[PDB]
C-alpha cells in the first residue's frame, strides 16, 4: 500500500512538493 | 445433541423457550401452538429428535395424506393405543366418524396411569390444507383443553403464516412462535461439520467457503447445499487422486475447476444434474447437434407434418380473427393503423381458436399439396397427450372445438432452422 | 432457577415478540432472486392503477437490469426465473382474481400483490447485506436503461 | 448504423483535440463509449472502479494469496493513476469500504 505498505517516502513527498510552490506564490496578487 | 443443535447453530434462542413450556409431567400447557417456518423442513427436523430425547409421549399425524375427517380422527387413535398403558390391547381398531364422539372416545383411553396426568403432544404435520374441507375443525383444537379437559398440547408445522385461517366467528388466540431465519454466519458452519473421514477439519472446511459466496444469491436453504456440494466431490477431488497437488492449496484450485463450474451453477434446484447429463454427449459420436440433457426439449424428434403443427397454430392463438389477410392475399388494401406497441396483444395469452384456422393456413407452409386423410388429423388428438396445446375448460362436442397454445417460442426457432423455415418474419407484434 | 424475584426487563421482552410485523418478517431469510421480484411487481403497480397483470410481464424487464453492467457472472440463463417465482406460491403472496384455471401454463397467471406499498420501504435498511447496485433500483422509480 | 458510426469516429477524433494530442490512443475513445449508454436516461464512482478491476485480474499467468490477508496487493495497480494531493489519506479509508461489496 502506501501507509503500512511499502513506498512511505516516495508517494510523501510527492505533496510536499507541491504544497511548497503554493506557499511561494501566496505574492502573487490578482491584479497583477 | 447431535442433531438436535448441530444441525442447526443459530438456536441458542428457542432451546430455552421449548423447554420452559415443558416443565413436568403434570404441567399444562396452551392447547394449540402454532409455529410457522420456511422451507418446511428446518422445523420438521428438529421437532423428530427433540421429541425423541427427553422420551415424551407423541405422535406424528398428516392432513394431506387423507381428504376426510373420518380418517384424520382414525389415524390418531391408531398410535395411542400402542402407548396407552404399559402393555397393547390386543391390537383393537376403532370404528368411529362422527366428529363429538372424538372428545369422547379419547377421555377413555387416557385413562390409564400413563396418561393421566402427563403431557400429549399432537403434531399436525403440513397444517396449511385444512381450509379445504369445513371451516368447523379449524376452532376444535383452540379449545380442546375445555372439551377434552386433559393436557393436550397441538402442534403447528406449517408453512403458511397465522395470520390467514381465520374462520367467520373467530377462536382463539393462542402463541404465534416465529423462529430465526438462516444466519450467514451460521449456515456456514452447519453444511462443514458433516464431514467425512477421509479429510480433516480445516482441509474440508475450505471447500464450502468457495461455493457459499456463488450459491447465496441464488439459494438460501441449508438442505440443497447438503446435497449439491456431495455430487461436486466427485468432480473436484481429481488433482487430489493423482498427486499434482498437495495439500494446504487454496489459491489454485480454483482455476481448473472454473470452466468447470460455468456449465452447472445455471440450474439450481433441480437434482436432475448428476452422473446423466454428460453420459447422453457419448452416445453422439455421429453428428453432436443433438442436445439430450441439458434443454433436451429443444432439439426432440417431430414428424414431418407434425412439425408445421406448432408453428402454424402459434400464430391462431396470438393474432385477431379478422387481421390475417394479410399473409395470404396480399391483393386487399391496407390501411396503415401506426405503420399501440404496448398493448396486451401477444401478452395475455393463448387466444380461443375453433379448427377453421389450422384447415386455411398449413397448405401455404407446405411446398407440395397435401391430402387431409385419417394420419393429418391423427396430431389434433395426439398432441392432447404430449401436453402441447390445452383445452377450453371444459369438453366440446364435435362442431369445431375450440383449442389454444401451450408452449411458447422458445425451441420453435430451432427447428426452424433444419428444415429451412423462417418463423420470425411471420410474426404480427413484430412488424 | 436463577429468578429469585422481578423486574420490569422480564415482562417487556416477552409483549414484542408477539406484537412484531408477521407479514415483513419473512422477507429477511430470502436470496437475491425472490427479493428483486417482490420490487419488480411493485414498480408495476404505480403505472398500472389496479388491473390484473400476469408473469410474462415481469420476464420483460428481468432482461432490461442487465444492462449498465460490467461483464461478469451475475447474468443468469432462464429456468432460474421460474424457478424464483415459484417458490412465492407455496408461500401464498399472490392470490387470484377468483379463478385458478387448471390448463394454465407458465404465462397466464393475471396474480397480483398481498403486500403495501408501506412496508417494502422499511424494510431495506434491516435486511441483511444490501448490495448498492440493488437497493439503488428499488428507491427509484425506474429513470435508467 | 452507418449514420450513427461515423459520428463515433468523430468523437474519438476530436476527444484529443483540445489536449494538443497527435495520435489518437485508446483512452481517449473509451470516453465518448460511456455517454452512449446513458444517452437514453455518488452512483458515478462505483461505476469507476468496476470497469476498472476487470482491466487488471485477465492477466495474471499464476496466482497467489491476495484475498483476505493481502488486501493491499489491489492497491498497486491503482496508485500509479494517482498524481494529486487528497486521494492519499481521504481516499485511505474508502479502499476498505468499496472491497465490502465482495465480502458481505
Amino acid at each position: 500500500s502506501a501507509l503500512k505498505g511499502v513506498s512511505q517516502d516516495l508517494l510523501e513527498r510527492i505533496r510536499a512538493k507541491e504544497a511548497q510552490k503554493q506557499l511561494a506564490q501566496m505574492t502573487r496578487c490578482p491584479e497583477q | 445433541m447431535p442433531h438436535l443443535e448441530n444441525v442447526v447453530l443459530c438456536r441458542e434462542s428457542q432451546v430455552s423457550i421449548l423447554q420452559s413450556l415443558f416443565g413436568e409431567r403434570h404441567h399444562f400447557s396452551f392447547p394449540s401452538i402454532f409455529i410457522y417456518g420456511h422451507t418446511a423442513s428446518g422445523k420438521t427436523y428438529v421437532t423428530q429428535t427433540l421429541l425423541k430425547t427427553l422420551e415424551l409421549p407423541h405422535v406424528f399425524v398428516n392432513c394431506v395424506e387423507c381428504f376426510t375427517l373420518r380418517l384424520l380422527l382414525e389415524q390418531i387413535l391408531n398410535k395411542l393405543n400402542h402407548l396407552s398403558s404399559s402393555e397393547d390391547g390386543c391390537s383393537t381398531e376403532i370404528t368411529c366418524e362422527t366428529f363429538n364422539d372424538f372428545v369422547r372416545l379419547f377421555k377413555q383411553v387416557t385413562t390409564a396411569e400413563n396418561l393421566k396426568d402427563q403431557t400429549v403432544y399432537i403434531v399436525l404435520d403440513k397444517a396449511e390444507y385444512l381450509r379445504d374441507m369445513e371451516a368447523n375443525l379449524l376452532p376444535g383444537f383452540l379449545r380442546l383443553q375445555e372439551l377434552a379437559d386433559r393436557n393436550v398440547t397441538v402442534l403447528f408445522l406449517s408453512e403458511i403464516v397465522w395470520e390467514k385461517f381465520r374462520p367467520n366467528t373467530g377462536c382463539f388466540e393462542p402463541f404465534v412462535l416465529y423462529f430465526p431465519d438462516y444466519s450467514i454466519g451460521n449456515l456456514q458452519k452447519i453444511l462443514s461439520h458433516d464431514h467425512p473421514p477421509e479429510y480433516s477439519a480445516d482441509f474440508y472446511a475450505a471447500y464450502i467457503n468457495i461455493l457459499l459466496g456463488v450459491f447465496y444469491t441464488v439459494c438460501r436453504d441449508l438442505k440443497e447445499l447438503r446435497h449439491l456440494a456431495v455430487l461436486n466431490f466427485p468432480k473436484y477431488c481429481e488433482p487430489v487422486v493423482k498427486g499434482e497437488a498437495s495439500e494446504r492449496d487454496t489459491r489454485k484450485l480454483w482455476r481448473n475447476i472454473e470452466p468447470h463450474l460455468k456449465k452447472a451453477m445455471q440450474t439450481v434446484y433441480l437434482r436432475e444434474i448428476s452422473s446423466s447429463q454428460w453420459e447422453k454427449l457419448q452416445k453422439d459420436d455421429t453428428d453432436p447437434g443433438q442436445l439430450k440433457g441439458l434443454s433436451a426439449h429443444t432439439h426432440v424428434e417431430l414428424p414431418y407434418y407434425s412439425k408445421f403443427i406448432l408453428i402454424a397454430a402459434y400464430l391462431a392463438s396470438y393474432n385477431p380473427a379478422r387481421t390475417d389477410k394479410r399473409f395470404f392475399l396480399k391483393h386487399h388494401g391496407k390501411i396503415k393503423k401506426t405503420n399501440h406497441e404496448k398493448t396486451s396483444n401477444h401478452l395475455l395469452g393463448p387466444k380461443p381458436f375453433p379448427l377453421d384456422r389450422l384447415l386455411a393456413i398449413l397448405y401455404s407452409i407446405v411446398d407440395s399439396r397435401v391430402a387431409p386423410t385419417a394420419n393429418i388429423f391423427s396430431q389434433i388428438t395426439s398432441l392432447v397427450t404430449l401436453q402441447l396445446l390445452t383445452l377450453v375448460g371444459h369438453d366440446d362436442q364435435l362442431d369445431g372445438p375450440k383449442y389454444k397454445c401451450t408452449v411458447s417460442l422458445d425451441f420453435i426457432r430451432a427447428i426452424a432452422r433444419t428444415v429451412n423455415f423462417d418463423i420470425i418474419k411471420y410474426l404480427y407484434d413484430f412488424l | 432457577a436463577s429468578h429469585p424475584f422481578m423486574t420490569a426487563v422480564d415482562l417487556m421482552e416477552a409483549s414484542q415478540l408477539c406484537s412484531m410485523d408477521s407479514k415483513a418478517n419473512i422477507v429477511h431469510g430470502l436470496s437475491v432472486l425472490e427479493i428483486c421480484l417482490i420490487i419488480a411487481m411493485k414498480h408495476l403497480n404505480d403505472i398500472y392503477e389496479e388491473e390484473p397483470f400476469n408473469f410474462q410481464m415481469v420476464y420483460n424487464e428481468f432482461q432490461k437490469f442487465v444492462q449498465r453492467k460490467a461483464h461478469s457472472v451475475y447474468n443468469f440463463e432462464k429456468p432460474v426465473v421460474m424457478k424464483a417465482f415459484e417458490h412465492l406460491q407455496q408461500l401464498e403472496l399472490i392470490k387470484p382474481m377468483e379463478r385458478t384455471s387448471g390448463n394454465s401454463q407458465r404465462e397466464y397467471q393475471l396474480m397480483k400483490l398481498l403486500l403495501d406499498n408501506t412496508q417494502i420501504m422499511n424494510a431495506l435498511q434491516k435486511y441483511p447485506n444490501c448490495p448498492t447496485d440493488v437497493r439503488q433500483w428499488a428507491t427509484s422509480s425506474l429513470s435508467w436503461l | 448504423t452507418v449514420r450513427q458510426l461515423e459520428s463515433m469516429i468523430r468523437l474519438s477524433e476530436a476527444m484529443a483535440r483540445m489536449h494538443c494530442c497527435d495520435e489518437v490512443q485508446p483512452k481517449h475513445v473509451k470516453e465518448a463509449f460511456r455517454l452512449l449508454n446513458k444517452s437514453i436516461i455518488y452512483c458515478r464512482i462505483s461505476n469507476l472502479i468496476v470497469l476498472h478491476l476487470r482491466k487488471v485480474e485477465e492477466e495474471e499467468d499464476e496466482s497467489a494469496l491476495k484475498r483476505s490477508e493481502l488486501v493491499n496487493w489491489y492497491l498497486k495497480e491503482i496508485e500509479s493513476e494517482i498524481d494529486s494531493e487528497e486521494e492519499l489519506i481521504n481516499k485511505k479509508r474508502i479502499i476498505e469500504k468499496v472491497i465490502h461489496r465482495l465480502t458481505h
